[PDB]
């Protein structure tokens, strides 16, 4: 371990004595776009520098490349670095070019000190040993899993460290094959940023709703692929509203009260903002559990809102003017009229925070908005870096809409998300229709060659939430066995495929002893491993280790060398 | 104001026969007309192969992204803007010609009723297109709508020429359309056997041989002499 | 109409700003070597605000 | 499709000194062995007129694009006066030698140069720029 | 309850089958050829497409189609020009 | 003073020697006595000490008083708003 | 000019904030720079005094600048005590006294909507009254003081007003409407008196 | 003047307080270092370099007038800028002033392009291999532009002078009988018969009856002034009199474009005092290296400039007998390698002069016979601002010299102030073939063509049929400024020296005109030329 729960704090008053000072601005924070946990992370940061008035610099960062590039950059009087949402799975001494004889400062006497600190937060698992045991500089706020779970690769990786006859060279592979074993091993995540933030702040006494509010979205932004991490982060979100609720319950509605509450918030798409009819059509469980990809899919909805008794008039309204009657009775009706097709786990418990007379709102609509803001919001190697240029813009729509008074901009990201889950259905009806997905024994492929609004895919967020689309949709399929899924998209103007490498998982609300065991992406070290042989002009720079860009001709060998690596 | 789209006689233009042939229209209801446009189909391959392209791209979903992308690069302007933007441009700017302005839209309209004139002479028959005071009004109307677009409250000379470069090439292009024979059978022959096929002459020396002289256009149009050296130069390309 | 200058009174606050800038200064480069920066984040302030009256002053005149 | 891999590079009439054969030596196209040397005969031709010949082609490219006619875009009637913002018929004037022509010509030049290795060649090349 | 859709199409065969069509009404012909007959080929290739229910038009949906409008552009030539233009046409319908 | 020193050519030659040897008389002014006071600066009262901004146009890295700006394109500061009142009046940052 | 048009003879309201900036209001502070009788650096401002500042002790009720309590209160670092004319009680009887006297404007301080605007914003946890409510009545006795000048704006003579008890932004907001309406009917009156 | 090395850390307090907070100017971390190197080379300590600063920054202001003063390269120059000001007040520098840094000469690629907005404005406009290709808007405008110059040129002289208006010539189609003043460019109609265009059009002109100002010389493609009564009965302007547009003073035109600072133009006054004994050499026309007795001549000629080297030793062109094209031949014909040959011998005859060719600029310009220039007019009058001579042929002499520059036949020298113009061509044979007849002595006739260059305004007012130019190289041969001294060099043309209208001309003629070695001395401080012959 280097940072364990019980010591953020010394962490946090490590940096405000490094870099606490009006004089200047010695403390950037280096955030990874296209992620929610980390926007929100980031917020609280910000939030709480501002609060103790500590200068600080934020800078986007979408790839690897852009890391690099700025640290060179990065002038020697910034001596607090802290990187948020990535830089826990790499060599960053090594990655950087950095050598600690020429950061140390007063080295005498049993202490060390450094003249850059480099704070790496993100949620990651494969804990780079070199980071997480083998540097001072490199500082890992973990959340308990090193000091826990990591004993043998500790002791592992200081024998060898130490040691530099025929017992000694047995004993040194025996310690190495620990060492490996835990390589190989697929990138998953266990926690949340947000909650280990705010896990800081509460050591700090700095809570309060809105830092709540940025914890429950960060949280939230992990139960469409990590319900394993949400479902167990659930429970200290609950206690936390609890306690930080006024006792004043029951009181009259006021223009300035903020209320943060525990009610049925169910598992629909944009349920508050958008008719009942197209919460269920769009809904991603609700797709999986009824295929309404097809043509009788739409038949079946239709038959359900017969048998509950809600008109489709009534269904195709919009959430506010539907009739209170109605409205009211939607809990009774889900309850009566929903084991029948069995979607019994669309009824669910989330958190809806209603600020004054706007309208309630459920922390699972507002990270949709966030992510349709970054992903829509606003000759090869220099378009590419427009598109990285415009997706760093976004990151700031998607912050800006964090603020209470931009709800203009809410709504305008609510809008994008409707959109954007309209084309995705669309293009999943699409791949599902022709048969795109060609089935394998060690990866469904699918490649989208051509077809309508294509540039969407360009974007990682928009091309993960399609893939998570097709894993929703082909999990509850009983016949087709779990199998990682690869999606790619031309970009016409760069003549290159965006390669996504997917996990597969567990039907939504099935709880077994296999689905304990958490599904390890291991598209990362086998992507590595082809683009480090047969150079194919791969760009290997995303945060999001399993994201590729490949030329639109060495596509298929490197799917071809893909299928003879077993490494997945 | 109207705008008015309409047929020819028989459908296409069908330029061998009068251009008054093709247009049923009296010269009364045509002169009201300020800009009288005639298309035609150049079933031209180079262009053809790009109108394909785009319609097929109209076709194929394509126009909802490019057409969108295109609007918010600022290249476009949606429909409720250029809406909203043309009531408020008639309810702001009414431009009135500067005195340059003036001279020059006069000194066109007489270049304009010369070339009619001449070319009805050279007809012996009234141009079916009409060229009158009304259409100097509508280069008048032409070049205050350009500048009111702008919203410049007085019209100044770039307005006029774009007035003038737009009537050129509506009302002038339909106005001009063409469909005595022996002296251009002569012409055509005298030339033919005296000039050699490979060489060329001077047209100040074909002037003193002899008029007008649209046979050397036409055979321009047939690519056997070729007018090289800014018109000095008859030069017989190979036919 | 142009009211007549305070020569005596402006003479003082020019004077003071001089010497509190100097005091500013001199303060940071001891810091520059308990962590209480309220005071300096105040005195920084307060003299944004004086200048700021007397730029406005003068630019009315 | 197939598009033709090679451009064309003729120095027309050249002249062979000791046989008189009178044939188009094409650069680009043909052997390197049908270029220095003629083709009925078989004696070398120099390096030195080669260069002279294509630097005269060069400069007789350039010439013909300076002093060039232009015509009407939509008319094609060839222009005949001297200050026309355009053609009568509201057409802008075009040359009827383009100049992404001459510019091909001269790229054709330069690798024609590099790869033979003509040096005379190559300092034209660099003193028009 | 169908509507076919384009994605999947080589509209360079369409565009040249379009040009070649104009030129060969142009010059020796009479029937009009203009875009009209360029969306005819999609529309029909469209109707074709609604003919098996399929939601996609497929690329012998579209070969069909071309050949329906090439043979009816054909057949209404005079049979002196015919010949020639069918053996013009004739690689456009390559299957049939 | 503040923003930039600029289409000239719409003033005349009288015009233009006003304006830059009034510029010359302003930088006087500034220096002459009223120095500790910046004339030139803005005239909104400096209601907050501390404001948040964002890079607009990229400038690389630019010093300031005691450490540096690395003034990154699309990236966001929390600094006192004494030290890049200049920057923001040119055009580079944006936000308040 | 030097002076942009919109400032020649009115002040912006940021001016006005900045002008009600000064005025001294009462703290609790959560600080305390009290040095103990058994280093630190203490305030020695020049445009205000600075010994209730080196003399804080945390809840104990200070009197400091309002644009350092504004700036102490950006942290967790004070609270401000509202005013006790800033309650529901006397501005119910603020407002009582408006409609009873129909002919003059009540006896509010001259800061009264500047510094309910800065509290409300920057101090809107420190109120014992709930703040939803005095918007509420801030906003009743505005209407109530507008209703009032509209209809005093009907004796703009050329000779003087006297607009008793109104307060600094409702003065700064009528300034250009007033001192050149005046102005005109001063203009005329003096041409018509050119005997 | 203690050397010493401070690192940009500890200065950046001060220099920040004074650039951003003083005038406004953002400096950069490396131009934080340079300014920090410079100070502690020429200062110790590093205190007392406040006044170095505000030098720094006021002079920045004055002249760059931008932000970002940390560029390396503004910096420097006004480092540069404070060093010749201390200088001229007469540290790092306290020498004397060098007109080398103030001389420099103009090639036809590399002046400002300076195209002039119609109604009153001259703009300033400033990629590869054919990245000197002209467009074709260029080829529209090219005469557009010359004449807008001519009618800017006639706006302030005529009619505050003469107050006849000029009519465009689209505003006589309708007036029958008036009386009009047309300016416009004399040309032959494609129907044969002698016309005036016009950016409003063109009109046939009746030129019997003509009574035409003797004092010039009258060409297709210049630009006159008749005057004369439209007629509509058959579209004709029947012009009585007809002159060309009148001349300029250069310092009249320096106002209207404002050109130069102050301390230059001091600077530069001061030189023109200081440098009196500067002298100028212009060489005769034809220096023909293939001529053995043109060699031998040469020889005594450098012989006697190697006792005192002038300043300039200009050049003039066609350097060989015969034109250079390519040649069918197995001989050491071969036009291209005799060219390098005959360079090679002129090395042999110029690298044996040790006093000559040091200190001394050695201009090289171009005739209708040298190498990339005649290969494809065959030794005629082809494009005209002809591209210098290939650096391929001078390697010799380019080695034995250290100062010779290759320039284009229409060069331009800054020597000072004032402005000289070199022109190599056969001005008076064009002009004498090509003046039309009116149907209606050597002196006379080289008053006659200086007048003409200068009225036109241009060094050659003809078609574009008749003297191809580059279409964006045609700034170059405009006498937009009228330049104080030109050489209009000629071989057609007695050897002349004249002024007119406040610009000195001077024609050395042919190298050889009877059996002397003719060649012209040139002094810029007191503006007289002098002819040194030499017999053979
Ligand atoms: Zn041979
Ligand atoms: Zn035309």
């Amino acid at each position: 371990m280097y940072y364990g729960i019980s010591q953020f704090s010394e962490a946090y008053n490590k940096i405000l004595r490094n870099s606490s000072s009006h004089s200047s601005c010695q403390l950037v924070i280096f955030v990874s776009c296209l992620n929610i946990d980390a926007l929100c992370a980031t917020k609280m940061l910000s939030l709480l520098f501002k609060k103790q008035l500590v200068q600080s610099q934020i800078v986007p960062i979408f790839g690897y490349s852009e890391l690099r590039r700025h640290y060179s950059q990065l002038d020697d009087n910034i001596n607090s670095l802290l990187l948020v949402g990535f830089g826990g799975v790499i060599d960053l001494e090594a990655f950087l070019e950095i050598d600690p004889q020429e950061y140390v400062i007063d080295t005498d006497s049993g202490e060390q000190s450094f003249r850059r600190d480099i704070y790496v937060l993100d949620a990651h698992r494969p804990w780079n040993l070199d980071n997480i045991f083998g540097s001072q500089i490199i500082q890992c706020f973990d959340d308990g899993t090193v000091d826990d779970t990591l004993g043998e690769q500790k002791e592992a990786y200081y024998k060898l460290l130490e040691l530099d006859r025929k017992q000694r060279k047995k004993q040194i592979h025996e310690y190495e094959g620990v060492l490996e074993e835990y390589y190989s091993q697929g990138t998953t995540v266990v926690n949340s940023i947000s909650a280990q933030i705010y896990s800081l702040l509460s050591a700090i006494g700095e809570t309060n709703l809105s830092n709540l509010w940025l914890n429950i979205l960060g949280t939230t932004s992990l139960d469409i692929a990590y319900a394993q991490v949400y479902n167990r982060l659930y429970p200290l979100l609950q206690d936390e509203v609890k306690r930080l609720t006024p006792s004043s319950r029951n009181s009259v509605k006021t223009p300035d009260t903020l209320t943060l509450n525990i009610q049925p918030d169910y598992y629909l798409f944009l349920l508050r903002h958008s008719s009942l009819y197209d919460s269920f059509y769009y809904s991603n469980y609700v797709n999986a559990k009824l295929s309404l990809w097809n043509e009788n899919g739409k038949k079946r909805l239709h038959k359900m809102f017969a048998r509950m008794g809600i008109p489709l008039s009534t269904a195709q309204e919009t959430w506010l003017y539907m009739d209170h009657s109605i409205k009211r009775e939607l809990g009774i009706i889900f309850d009566k009229n929903l084991d029948r097709y069995g979607l019994q786990d669309i009824i669910r418990d989330g958190f809806v925070r209603t600020l004054g007379y706007r309208g309630s709102i459920s922390a699972s609509e507002f990270v949709e908005a966030l992510t349709a803001l970054l992903e829509v919001g606003n000759n090869s190697a220099q378009k590419l870096t427009n598109l990285r240029k415009r997706w760093v813009s976004n990151f700031w729509l998607s912050w800006d809409a964090l603020d209470d008074r931009k709800v203009e901009l809410l709504n305008r990201g609510i809008q994008l998300a409707q959109d954007l889950q309209r084309a995705i259905f669309n293009t999943g009806v699409a791949i599902l229709e022709k048969k795109l997905i060609k089935h394998l024994r060690i990866y469904r492929l699918c490649v989208l060659q051509d077809g309508p609004d294509l540039d969407l895919y360009r974007n990682p967020l928009t091309l993960l939430r399609l893939g998570n689309w097709l894993i929703e949709c082909c999990a509850e399929s009983e016949d087709k066995q779990l199998l990682p899924m690869v999606l790619a998209s031309i970009d016409e103007n760069t003549d290159t495929y965006l390669v996504a490498g997917l996990t597969p998982r567990y039907p939504r609300g099935l709880d077994t002893i296999h689905t304990k065991k958490p599904i390890l992406n291991n598209f990362s070290m086998a992507f590595q491993q082809i683009t480090a042989e047969t150079d194919a002009k791969v760009r290997i720079d995303n945060f999001e280790s399993s994201i590729i860009e490949i030329r639109r001709e060495d596509l298929s060998p490197f799917l071809e060398k893909l299928t003879l690596s077993g490494l997945l | 104001s109207v705008l008015a789209a309409a047929n020819p006689i028989y459908g296409r233009y069908d330029d061998l026969k009068s251009p008054g042939d093709n247009i049923d229209f009296q010269t009364t209801i045509l002169s009201r007309f300020d800009m009288i446009f005639i298309v035609k189909d150049d079933h031209n391959e180079e262009r053809d192969i790009s109108i394909a392209n785009h319609v097929i791209n109209i076709h194929t979903g394509n126009a909802n992204a490019m057409q969108n992308q295109q609007e918010e690069n600022g290249s476009e302007i949606s429909i409720e803007k250029m809406k909203r933007y043309i009531t408020y441009c008639r309810l702001k700017c009414a431009p009135r010609l500067s005195p340059q302005a003036a001279e020059k839209l006069s000194s066109n309209f007489v270049t304009i009723r010369k070339q009619l004139l001449i070319n009805e002479l050279e007809s012996t028959e009234r141009s079916s297109i009409p060229i009158t005071i009304r259409q100097l009004e509508a280069i008048i109307r032409i070049t205050e709508s350009l500048a009111k677009l702008e919203l410049s409250p007085i019209a100044q000379e770039r307005h006029v020429d774009e007035a003038i470069r737009l009537f050129q090439a509506s009302t002038m292009d339909a106005a001009s359309q063409d469909p005595s024979l022996s002296e251009i059978r002569r012409f055509e022959q005298e030339l033919k056997r005296r000039l050699p096929i490979g060489w060329s002459t001077s047209y100040q020396t074909l002037r003193r041989e002899f008029a007008l002289d649209k046979a050397l256009y036409a055979l321009e149009k047939h690519e056997t002499i070729q007018l090289r050296h800014q018109g000095q130069n008859i030069y017989r390309s190979g036919v | 109409e142009l009211l007549p200058y305070p020569h005596q009174l402006m003479k003082r606050l020019l004077n003071r700003i001089s010497m509190q800038s100097q005091l500013i200064e001199n303060i940071s480069m001891g810091f520059l070597d308990n962590e209480s920066k309220l005071p300096l984040l105040c005195m920084e302030t307060e003299l944004e605000r004086l200048k700021f009256v007397i730029r406005s002053y003068i630019r009315c005149r | 499709e197939f598009k033709d891999p090679s451009l064309s590079l003729v120095v027309p009439d050249f002249l062979c000194e000791y046989c008189f054969f009178i044939s188009d030596i094409d650069f680009c196209k043909a052997a390197p062995e049908s270029i220095f040397s003629c083709v009925r005969c078989h004696k070398a031709f120099n390096q030195v007129l080669l260069q002279e010949h294509l630097i005269q082609k060069l400069r007789s490219d350039i010439e013909s694009y300076l002093i060039q006619d232009l015509r009407c875009s939509r008319c094609h009637k060839v222009k005949r006066d001297y200050m026309s913002a355009h053609c009568p018929c509201a057409g802008a004037w075009e040359g009827t030698l383009p100049r992404e022509s001459i510019v091909q010509k001269l790229n054709v030049f330069k690798q024609v140069a590099k790869y033979y290795g003509f040096d005379i060649l190559l300092s034209c090349i660099a003193d028009l720029t | 309850k169908i509507y076919p859709k384009l994605h999947q199409m080589d509209m360079d065969k369409v565009s040249r089958v379009y040009a070649d069509l104009r030129r060969e009404s142009i010059s020796t012909g009479s029937f009009p050829i203009t875009v009209r007959h360029l969306e005819s080929i999609l529309r029909i290739a469209e109707s074709f497409a609604k003919m098996r229910l399929s939601e996609f038009v497929s690329s012998y949906d579209l070969d069909r189609a071309i050949k329906v409008v090439v043979d009816s552009f054909v057949d209404a030539q005079k049979v002196s020009v015919r010949r020639q233009l069918r053996r013009s046409f004739a690689i456009y319908t390559l299957g049939h | 003073n503040g923003l930039d020193l600029m289409d000239t050519n719409n003033l005349s030659h009288q015009e233009q020697e006003y304006l830059k040897e009034y510029c010359d008389l302003i930088t006087d002014l500034k220096s002459g006595d009223l120095v500790d006071i910046d004339l030139s600066g803005s005239l909104v009262p400096p209601s907050d000490v501390f404001i948040d901004v964002r890079v607009l146009k990229d400038a690389g890295e630019i010093q300031t008083e005691y450490g540096v700006f690395n003034l990154i394109k699309d990236s966001q500061f929390f600094v006192r708003q004494s030290d890049v009142e200049r920057l923001i009046q040119q055009g580079y940052l944006q936000k308040i | 000019m030097s002076l942009p048009a919109h400032l020649q003879q009115t002040f912006s309201p940021e001016e006005i904030q900045f002008i009600v900036e000064n005025e001294p209001i009462k703290i609790f502070p959560r600080i305390t720079t009290r040095q103990k009788i058994r280093n630190h650096t203490r305030w020695q401002l020049i445009t205000t005094d600075d010994k209730a500042l080196n003399n804080m002790v945390a809840m104990r009720s200070t009197e400091v600048v309002l644009w350092i309590a504004l700036l102490l209160k950006q942290q967790s670092k004070c609270s401000i005590v509202a005013p006790q004319w800033l309650t529901t009680k006397e501005l119910d009887r603020k407002i009582q006294y408006e409609k009873t006297h129909p002919d003059r404007f009540s006896e509010l301080p001259w800061n009264w909507l500047v510094l309910a605007r800065i509290l409300f914003n920057k101090a809107k946890d420190d109120f014992h009254d709930p703040i939803h409510e005095l918007r509420g009545k801030i906003q009743d006795l505005r209407e109530i003081r507008q209703i009032k000048v509209l209809k005093g704006l009907k004796y703009l003579n050329e000779s003087h007003l006297q607009l008793d008890n109104l307060s600094l932004l409702e003065i700064n907001e009528l300034r250009p409407f007033i001192t050149e309406i005046m102005d005109k009917l001063r203009e005329i009156h003096t041409a018509s008196l050119t005997a | 003047v203690l050397p010493v090395k401070i690192q940009p850390p500890l200065l950046r307090p001060l220099a920040y307080r004074v650039l951003s907070r003083k005038y406004g100017l953002s400096i950069k971390s490396d131009g934080l270092s340079a300014l920090a190197e410079f100070v502690g080379t020429n200062i110790g300590a590093n205190w007392r370099q406040g006044p170095a600063t505000i030098k720094f920054l006021e002079q920045f202001a004055a002249v760059w007038k931008q932000q970002e003063r940390g560029l390396f390269i503004d910096q420097s120059g006004v480092k540069e800028v404070i060093q010749e000001m201390k200088e001229r007040e007469k540290p790092e520098s306290s020498k004397a002033l060098d007109w080398r840094d103030y001389f420099k000469v103009i090639n036809a690629s590399q002046q400002q392009r300076f195209s002039y907005n119609p109604h009153k404005m001259q703009f300033i406009f400033v990629g590869g291999i054919a990245g000197f290709l002209p467009d074709i808007e260029d080829k529209v405008q090219m005469f557009l532009t010359r004449y807008y110059l001519t009618n800017d040129r006639v706006m302030r002289n005529e009619n505050f002078q003469n107050s006849m208006s000029i009519t465009p010539i689209k505003n006589l189609l309708g007036r029958d009988a008036q009386n009009f003043l047309l300016l416009g460019l004399l040309n032959k109609n494609f129907k044969g018969n002698w016309s005036l265009e016009d950016p409003s059009g063109s009109v046939e002109i009746d030129i019997s009856q003509t009574i035409p100002t003797q004092g010039h010389y009258y060409v297709p493609g210049c630009m006159v002034l008749v005057e004369g009564i439209y007629y509509s009965v058959g579209n004709k302007f029947h012009v009585t009199s007809m002159t060309l547009p009148p001349g300029e003073r250069r310092e009249i035109t320096l106002e209207t474009i404002g050109n130069l600072d102050k301390d230059l133009k001091i600077r530069l006054h001061l030189l023109e005092k200081e440098l009196t004994d500067h002298k100028f050499v212009i060489l005769g026309a034809n220096l023909f290296l293939d001529d053995l007795k043109i060699m031998t001549a040469l020889s005594k000629i450098l012989q006697k400039l190697n006792d005192d080297p002038p300043t300039l030793l200009i050049w003039q062109g066609s350097f060989t007998s015969v034109p250079v094209f390519a040649s069918m031949s197995s001989r050491n014909i071969s036009s291209s390698t005799q060219f390098k040959n005959n360079f090679d011998a002129l090395a042999t005859l110029l690298s044996r002069f040790d006093n000559l060719t040091e200190n001394t600029t050695m201009i090289f310009i171009p005739g209708p016979n040298d190498l990339w220039g005649s290969m494809v007019s065959l030794g005629a009058s082809g494009t005209l601002p002809q591209d210098p001579i290939p650096s391929a042929f001078t390697k010799k002499i380019n080695k034995v010299c250290k100062n010779v520059v290759w320039s284009s036949n229409p060069t331009r020298i800054a020597y000072l102030s004032q402005e000289i113009v070199i022109f190599r061509d056969d001005l008076s044979g064009r002009f004498k073939r090509h003046r039309l007849e009116f149907p209606f002595q050597k002196v006379q006739e080289t008053r006659k063509l200086v007048k003409t260059i200068l009225d036109q305004g241009h060094l050659s007012p003809f078609l574009d049929s008749l003297r191809p130019i580059s279409w964006d190289l045609d700034h170059t041969l405009t006498l937009c400024p009228i330049p104080s001294t030109m050489v209009l060099c000629d071989t057609t043309s007695a050897q002349f020296d004249l002024t007119y209208n406040g610009c000195k001309v001077i024609n050395p003629g042919s190298f050889i005109h009877n059996r002397r070695a003719r060649y012209m001395e040139y002094v810029p401080s007191s503006k007289k030329t002098i002819q040194e012959e030499i017999y053979i």
